[PDB]
């Protein structure tokens, strides 16, 4: 997230990104987006045609010019805060001394060694990323001594403590939770909120001990005071130290971060191949020609020519260097691809951020990414050297790896990009640079319903600061056409939800050849996957969260269909329970949602009750109008007349403050004692875990004054009077009056002589007063209801709800809300990190290569999952499609039943007879979406009535809607006698 | 037939120890992890040595030597 | 789709309806809605019936069904609008495994034995706690005024 | 012509609506037919919220408009 201690060091850092080829451009773009304070480019070589196939900053007009100078303008334009300055001179020891992290992208081995030695001498962090075809390496040296402030990616653990005791161990008891299992002995803990133990707050952190049955201890607390209650105990992160060898010593004995021994040996073979490529480039002065057999043979001979001493002596390789892998790497090492550049740039930029901010765990000096699966299968014909020869086109950097025919096949495709946010924008960039649809016969399509918002704009790169309010699809399409002029993008504003199926009908999905879904919700992803499965379309789905990432491809009839987590899909839109709002808020998130919905019903419903409903047709004589007026009018002040007083003061704010917590708690305790239940008399436990007490406001405390400030500002904004922020003068003005409540204790509760109001003792006088207030408000200015806007900080919504939640949680003893719960809340969500978005976009680009390649076995496709903070990356082939069978019938998750209606539409009895005769199954229930057509348990007369009727006519009669024009098929779900309770028969496609 | 001592790594950098069986199905391990963490079974899928785990298969196929690490991966919603 | 599960549950339940329920039928046009007559046993509600509407969201069972009374009822934890705060229907306690039979059993128990732990009508709960006889009389009046005749 | 009108409860019940007639006079009749309070949900086509002071021709009410309502508030 946005950490103030970490981000202070980001803006103060300066990074050198040498070799600004495609990979260096991606690293520089990611660093600029993340917001590094300075960034020095260095690449004086002239731009070639091959560089355009993977670099997005360079255009065709920027040909025959220095890459760094040309890219400087766009890199500076991406973010104004970032200062990008090109460096013209050669690398000098003083220059490397000035910097903090240097990056050598696609640089020669000699220069890599020289710069790495110079940086390691001065303690400067060094990274040497590279990509030669479909295989890319990564090196990360952070000096001899490097201390990471926080190793893990996790909020420090906080758990509510029930009871603490004194003694030699000084054991303490905490409420049951997952944190109890999470807490471990030898850790470091701190505490800030506790009732009692006054000086224990702000003390030095101390260790703990884990005992059986969730028992812990702090030490010696006998000398301390009495303990009443405890808010929470916060875990403390333990700093770690990492030592990295220099590049010159590391080349001989590489340390690869992997997940299995096979992966380690594969990475060793890739390292040997890269060393062979560097040696070949040194000996001959020229990289291997595209797919040239003689150069590949020379490279593999050099790989065998490498000494056995070049490997570690403590673990011999199980086999000699496989000639096939080295030969394939040498053949395909001509050009540089766009997906590989995106992936390696993402990883390298994340490592640079780790170096700068001292966050997470740095890479263990060597990561090798293998993506050779995208090559044509061994049965198919490999590209010939004549095909891979450059022809002056901007795609030659990719033609040198895949060939001309594959480039034409990419040009012929016609895809669909559902959702263009961050993943959508970067996948669109990958599609544009790759060449997908850049032709007359090709095309593309972008589907997006939201508008550009500044908070989300702060991280994306296709969007600019002057595009706020424009649709995302239009701007993304314009940017994609800018990156590749030949590309034709059709931006569609209509979303893709079940209510728009008539726009995206059979013809629309008959036009497309594939779908790439980058959506923010699970329900939308499930719906898009269902549509793709129904229309048998390849799907490319990606999803990130923090530094996490996941890219998957679901080709029809070869991989399992996408199945979203139904639990998360349900949790997407679910209401919170009312019991926690009513009496017992168990957690701080409960009081958070309590404050949210309480302010919502206090303000959103207030406006309609002011003018519209009261003035239109109804009066106080409705179901319960006096309660609706009581919840809003008296709490904000007695009023009852047009307020000539300034709407920005403290007289009415503290009244609502007291009524919110103190008066409510007092009323609840009046209803029943906090320790006893009146009905129970002698319950199992008298007052179990529930003891709320009235809370008194403290002017010195920041939470109370912030709550008053937010309430006053919001009231002024909604009432229409110009509200001024109190933080400069009116905060002191409310501090100026310390005791406004003593003079106005009794009269503010209800009317003038209602200490408790008993039960409906208000009478006609209070009812008539409420009616008069309603009439005054109706003729007065109508209040404008305000929605939750995170971007607009003047409304004071998030701060107000957080302050209310904190106040009520401290009132109930619940630990205060942390930033982690606010992040987990759907509202106030953070933008996705640029690095992980680039990584998932590059993986999706590789999947697109494999899909466009044509008919592929299941073993070719790969579903990827990554965690950049832990440098944990996996790429596994997906499972075979699930085969579930019932009696003789056998079906997959993709196939469907086909039954033509014929020239005369079949009757329902005819359909049932046809099903029984053909597929050998007897249907007991047959629905059309929700409407029921035939049931086995129906009465014989009802069945005899329904059977002869026409199927389409019956559907029209039940639904009441005419069949959609140009609708080829009708989908029906059916069951069978004696079937499994959870079985899922394939849908019945009935033509009409 | 003897119980195994394996640890499942959480998604927040933490770990916990579990006692499983070679003949015990992966779905049972998923149930134990869900019960300890408090998350739904379908929301997460757990992997071992870079490859995913199938629910119906038993732990014997995957070669889970004692004191092994089985990472827990969540399904990612953000776009 | 949840429609198949709802249809199967309704077909299974119609064969052996519980004693407190009767004529539980659904419209074929929209099978995600049920109409039932609730026949409690504890007084004064046992002298008549109560028509309730059970609506199943499309993502059932992962979203608990929404049960709402269609006829008025004087209960401590039932609003005049007809909503219910059954513990099983609560999000934190719901599970996909439980059927609708258990929900109906819990609803019948709740109606027979009024609950005061989570009063959706706090004033009525206070009246019941203070003077139960006045609450009893008010419940009798509400039933005789708004209730539907108890079928055979 | 025909415009797809749908409710949030799973029943569409398409009604005769035309651009020559004001949208409010048809929405009030639909609300009176359904029987649910209008303040509970706002009718909306293609994600565009509808306001008491909002010209319908500016956003271009499309034929077969994707009009559906979203439940709000808290009954209890
Ligand atoms: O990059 P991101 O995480 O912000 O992506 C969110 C984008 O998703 C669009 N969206 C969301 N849901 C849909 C559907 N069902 N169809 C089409 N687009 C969709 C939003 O526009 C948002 O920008």
């Amino acid at each position: 997230v946005l950490g103030s201690p970490a981000m202070q060091r980001i803006q103060g850092a300066r990074v050198l990104v040498s070799g600004l080829q495609g990979l260096g451009a991606e690293v520089a773009k990611n660093l600029v987006l993340m917001g590094v304070g300075s960034l020095t480019l260095h690449d004086p070589h002239p731009t070639c045609w091959s560089d355009l196939a993977a670099q997005f900053l360079l255009s065709e007009q920027d040909l025959e010019r220095s890459r760094a100078e040309a890219s400087q303008e766009l890199l500076a334009q991406l973010n104004r805060a970032v200062q990008v300055v090109v460096h013209t001179g050669d690398i000098t020891e003083d220059l490397l001394l000035d910097f903090q992290v240097v990056v050598l992208t696609a640089a020669k081995l000699e220069e890599q060694l020289k710069v790495g030695t110079l940086c390691h001498k001065h303690g400067v962090c060094f990274l040497a990323a590279d990509t030669r075809g479909l295989v890319g390496q990564l090196f990360c040296d952070f000096g001899e001594d490097f201390t990471v402030q926080d190793p893990t990616e996790a909020e420090p653990l906080t758990a509510a403590i029930q009871h603490i005791s004194q003694g030699s161990p000084g054991i303490l008891t905490l409420r049951k939770g997952a944190n109890t299992h999470y807490f471990r002995d030898g850790d470091l803990v701190t505490f800030s909120g506790i009732e009692g133990m006054v000086e224990l707050n702000d003390c030095d952190p101390r260790s703990i001990h884990v005992r059986e049955d969730g028992s812990l201890e702090i030490g010696d607390t006998t000398t301390f005071s009495r303990y009443l209650r405890g808010g929470a105990i916060t875990e403390v992160k333990r700093p770690k130290t990492v030592r990295h060898k220099s590049l010159d010593t590391a080349l001989l004995q590489p340390h690869v971060v992997a997940q299995s021994s096979q992966e380690v040996h594969h990475a060793h073979c890739l390292h040997q191949a890269f060393c062979a490529l560097h040696k070949f480039q040194h000996l001959h002065g020229r990289p291997p020609q595209p797919w040239d057999p003689v150069d590949a043979e020379t490279v593999v001979g050099l790989a065998r020519d490498l000494e056995p001493l070049k490997r570690t002596e403590e673990e011999p390789l199980e086999e000699p260097l496989d000639e096939a892998l080295v030969r394939t790497v040498a053949l395909s090492s001509a050009g540089v691809l766009s997906p590989m550049v995106a992936m390696l740039g993402a990883v390298a930029a994340q490592e640079v951020l780790k170096a700068i901010s001292r966050k997470f765990m740095p890479l263990d000096q060597w990561l090798y990414f293998d993506a050779l699966d995208c090559l044509p299968e061994d049965g198919e014909l490999l590209p010939s050297p004549e095909d891979c020869a450059l022809r002056g086109s901007r795609y030659d950097g990719q033609i040198a790896v895949f060939g001309a025919g594959f480039q034409e096949k990419l040009r012929r495709q016609h895809y669909l990009l559902v959702g263009a946010g961050a993943i959508g924008c970067e996948l669109l960039k990958v599609f544009a640079l790759v060449g997908l649809g850049a032709g007359n016969s090709g095309g593309l399509t972008v589907v997006d319903m939201d508008h550009i918002e500044r908070s989300n704009l702060s991280r994306q790169f296709l969007f600019r600061s002057q595009d706020v309010g424009r649709p995302k699809a239009e701007v993304a399409a314009a940017a994609a056409r800018g990156l590749n002029p030949d590309l034709q993008v059709i931006p569609l504003t209509y979303p893709l939800d079940p209510t728009t199926e008539h726009i995206y009908g059979d013809n629309f999905f008959s036009r497309v050849d594939g779908v790439a879904a980058a959506l923010d919700s699970f329900q939308a992803r499930r719906y898009v996957a269902a549509r793709c499965t129904h229309y048998l379309k390849p799907l490319l789905e990606a999803g990130t969260s923090g530094t996490w990432g996941s890219a998957t491809v679901f080709m029809p009839h070869v991989t399992e269909a996408y199945r979203a987590p139904a639990s998360a899909a349900a949790s997407e839109d679910a209401p919170y329970p009312v019991c926690t709002v009513r009496y017992f808020p168990s957690t701080a998130e409960h009081t958070l949602q309590w404050a949210r919905h309480e302010f919502e019903e206090l303000f959103r419903l207030s406006a309609e009750t002011i003018n519209h409903h009261q003035q239109a047709h109804t009066s106080l004589a409705d179901m319960d109008e006096p309660q609706t007026l009581t919840l809003l009018k008296p709490v904000l002040g007695v009023l009852r007349v047009r307020p000539q007083n300034w709407q920005d003061c403290v007289a009415w704010a503290l009244g609502h403050w007291k009524l919110c917590f103190h008066y409510g708690i007092k009323q609840l305790l009046r209803h029943f004692p906090p320790n006893k239940v009146l009905e129970d008399g002698t319950p199992f436990w008298s007052g179990p875990k529930q003891c709320p007490q009235p809370l008194e406001f403290d002017t010195n405390q920041d939470t109370h004054l912030l709550y008053v400030l937010a309430a006053a500002n919001l009231y002024a904004q909604m009432h229409g009077l110009p509200g001024s922020q109190d933080w400069t003068a009116l905060r002191e003005l409310l501090k100026l009056l310390p005791q406004p409540d003593p003079q106005q204790m009794a009269p503010i509760f209800a009317s003038n002589l209602e200490l408790a109001s008993a039960s409906a003792e208000f009478g006609p006088e209070q009812q008539k007063e409420l009616n008069k207030a309603l009439e005054v408000w109706s003729v007065g200015p109508p209040l404008k209801p305000l929605m939750f806007e995170k971007d607009d900080d003047s409304n004071f919504h998030v701060d107000f709800v957080v302050a209310a939640a904190s106040l009520r949680c401290q009132n109930y003893g619940i630990p205060p809300v942390n930033r982690a719960q606010s992040k987990r809340i759907v509202g106030q969500i953070i933008p996705a990190i640029a690095t992980t978005t680039a990584a998932v976009a590059g993986l999706l680009g590789l999947e697109l290569y494999k899909v466009v390649s044509g008919p592929r076995p299941r073993s070719a496709f790969r579903h990827s999952y990554l965690h950049l903070a832990e440098n944990y990356l996996i790429r596994y082939m997906p499972f075979a499609p699930a085969i579930q069978t019932f009696h003789h019938l056998k079906w997959t998750s993709w196939d469907r039943l086909k039954v033509p209606a014929g020239q005369p539409e079949r009757t329902l009895e005819s359909l049932l007879a046809h099903l029984q005769e053909q597929h050998g199954l007897r249907v007991r229930i047959l629905l059309h979406g929700s409407a029921l057509l035939y049931a086995a348990g129906w009465s014989p007369e009802k069945q005899a009535q329904h059977l002869p009727l026409r199927v389409t006519e019956l559907v029209q009669q039940l639904t009441g809607q005419a069949p959609a024009p140009g609708q080829r098929v009708l989908v029906l779900e059916l069951s069978c006698e004696g079937d499994d309770e959870d079985t899922a028969f394939p849908p019945l496609h009935y033509e009409l | 037939d003897e119980p195994l001592s394996i640890l499942v790594r959480n998604n927040k950098g933490r770990s916990s120890t579990y006692e499983v069986r070679l003949t015990q199905t992966v779905a049972h391990l998923k149930q134990q992890v869900s019960g300890l963490e408090g998350v739904q079974d379908d929301l997460f899928w757990l992997t071992f040595e870079g490859k995913p785990l199938e629910d119906q298969l038993p732990l014997g196929e995957y070669g889970l030597k004692p004191l092994s690490t089985v990472f827990m991966n969540l399904r990612l919603r953000g776009g | 789709m949840a429609s198949m599960r709802v249809v199967k549950e309704l077909e299974d339940l119609q064969k052996k309806p519980p004693p407190y329920l009767r004529n539980l039928s659904s419209d074929d046009a929209n099978v995600l809605v049920w109409h039932a007559l609730l026949l409690p046993d504890q007084p004064p509600y046992h002298l008549k019936a109560f028509n309730l509407r059970i609506s199943f969201p499309p993502e059932y069972p992962f979203k608990p069904p929404m049960i709402k009374f269609t006829t008025k009822i004087y209960h401590p934890n039932v609003d005049e609008n007809g909503q219910i705060c059954l513990p099983i229907i609560s999000s934190e306690n719901w599970k996909p495994s439980t059927k609708t039979s258990q929900v109906l059993e819990a609803l019948n128990v709740l109606v027979n034995r009024p609950n005061i732990r989570e009063p959706k009508r706090m004033d009525l709960a206070d009246l019941l706690t203070q003077n139960p006889e006045l609450f009893r009389k008010n419940a009798e009046e509400f039933t005789l005024r708004f209730g539907v005749d108890r079928p055979s």
